[PDB]
């Protein structure tokens, strides 16, 4: 009776242009050859620039069926997009194969739910990275009846509204260590000598992308 | 506007009490220095927390984080319109639903909502308080509650101060009219904050934000004596105490909107990408 989780960012289309023939025209095909959009326009780049024409974004979605805290605090799926319990399965299996063409820019898409991220990362590496960033987000938000939040709220209630606004930032340095911790971890995964860096994939802080999806800016697949 | 009304109602009883009364309570025995000090302290708390609630960040989410396609002037595909139902943990027996706000173009997290006035999607939306002039979200709910509590306490302390003053003056009420004015004003501004605080306690006693309550009111239009309890609360915790503790004392969390460099640094989160 339980509804199965699936990558709910992907949408499909039937009017597209197959690959292999330069004279492909938009026609209707069988569902088994239905187009599935997997990589999206790069929101993290200014229009008309170079990286906007060189890169596409791949989103690791938000999940809810993993931990008791997945409703209050964000937690992201630890699986490669294409292996979800309710994802479309093709004949190539778990790799990404170009099948057809779609929207402006003549971007290539495969007729399954697999993602071009599969060309760079593996299941174990993605699981490790996502698990670390999950833990960082959880310990950053913290627990309700924990001393961080309760002390903050108590002194806030005492001084009206001022300790979190003006008076607090002047006095204490090292209470902001988790934000910079997550920033350092992501910047190190991104920096030269890192897993994501070597392979050609860049990650973005969940603080920038509203913490409502874990984005990987990858080269625009061909 | 309407916030200036409340700001005048907050700064007026200070002046009327510091021009006329806060000299015959220091060294007259018509009152207590402890009471004068407490009144001024609670009034400073109320004013500072009202300014804070009126100029704080309700927890707005960035825009256009989930774009789909650059075709047909950024047209939204079909599969994005209908609802999406996703499973929760093995414990919670109810699935959850998720929707795609077509204005900000993000997949709304659970319990977020859209404000038709400010035109942003707040994180845990309660309501758009007109007086404070802000959406009461997740990152300033504690400040809103501190404001209501400070208002109640300041009104009660001013009330008891003016009462002990009027009760101990020998010349009769014909020589202190300002004390009676302050008494009436305190007795009048003690009600509505108390009513709002009790309404919010009863709401947060069943893990219900005001938006959720007025939504679940259904076809019955009685906003007072509706059964505040429901049986399908995914976000239930077990008891009135824990529900209050998890709704009012919620952690603020990081702030998602900041560092505006409009000179083409961090774009697509400010461009008006509406269909027109
Ligand atoms: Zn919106
Ligand atoms: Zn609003």
């Amino acid at each position: 009776e339980r509804a199965l989780f699936f990558n709910y960012h992907e949408f499909s289309y039937s009017f597209y242009e197959d690959l292999g023939s330069e004279d492909a025209k938009p026609t209707e095909h069988d569902e088994d050859h239905k187009l599935c959009i997997t990589h999206f326009p790069n929101v993290y780049a200014a229009r008309g620039s170079a990286e906007f024409q060189v890169t596409r974004v791949v989103r690791v979605p938000r999940r809810f069926d993993e931990s008791r805290s997945s409703l209050e605090t964000p937690q992201f799926s630890t699986q490669l997009p294409g292996s979800e319990p309710a994802a479309i399965v093709g004949d190539d299996g778990t790799s990404f194969v170009r099948c057809g063409r779609y929207d402006i820019g003549d971007h290539v898409f495969g007729c399954s739910s697999v993602s071009p991220l599969s060309e760079y990362l593996s299941a174990a590496e993605l699981a490790e990275v996502v698990h670390r960033v999950n833990g960082f987000l959880l310990r950053e938000e913290g627990e309700v009846f924990g001393w961080r939040n309760l002390s903050g709220l108590l002194l806030d209630m005492l001084t009206g509204g001022l300790w979190s606004w003006v008076l607090g930032p002047l006095l204490s340095r090292p209470v902001f260590q988790e934000s910079l911790a997550l920033e350092q971890y992501v910047a190190q995964l991104n920096s030269p000598g890192g897993l994501l860096h070597e392979r050609g994939v860049r990650l973005v802080l969940p603080r920038r992308s509203g913490c409502l999806s874990l984005d990987f800016v990858v080269p625009r697949p061909k | 506007p309407l916030w200036l009304g409340v700001l005048l109602a907050i700064v007026c009883p200070m002046v009327l009490f510091s021009i006329f009364e806060a000299h015959k309570l220091w060294h007259t025995q018509n009152g207590y220095k402890v009471l004068v000090i407490f009144f001024y302290y609670f009034w400073v708390i109320t004013l500072a927390s009202f300014i804070r609630t009126a100029t704080s960040d309700p927890g707005v989410l960035p825009r256009n984080i989930h774009l789909s396609q650059l075709r047909n002037n950024y047209q939204i595909p079909q599969e994005y319109y209908n609802l999406i139902t996703l499973p929760t943990h093995s414990s919670i027996s109810k699935d959850i639903t998720i929707k795609y706000c077509p204005s900000c173009r993000i997949w709304r997290p659970p319990r977020s909502s859209h404000c038709s006035t400010c035109n942003v999607c707040v994180m845990v939306h309660d309501h758009h308080c007109i007086w404070v002039n802000n959406c009461i979200g997740k990152r300033n709910y504690r400040f809103f509650l501190i404001f209501l509590l400070g208002a109640i306490l300041s009104s009660v302390i001013l009330l008891t101060n003016c009462a002990i003053h009027i009760a101990r003056e020998s010349g009769g009420p014909r020589d202190c009219p300002v004390a009676i004015l302050l008494l009436c004003y305190a007795g009048l501004t003690l009600w509505y904050p108390a009513i709002l605080f009790t309404y919010h306690i009863f709401m947060a006693g069943n893990q219900q934000t005001t938006r959720e309550f007025l939504k679940g009111i259904g076809s019955k239009k009685n906003p007072v004596f509706h059964r505040v309890v429901k049986e399908e609360n995914i976000y239930n915790k077990g008891s009135f105490l824990k529900n209050m503790g998890h709704l009012m004392l919620e952690p603020r969390g990081p702030s998602f909107v900041s560092a505006r460099k409009p000179h083409e640094a961090g774009d697509w989160r400010f461009m008006d990408l509406s269909p027109a």
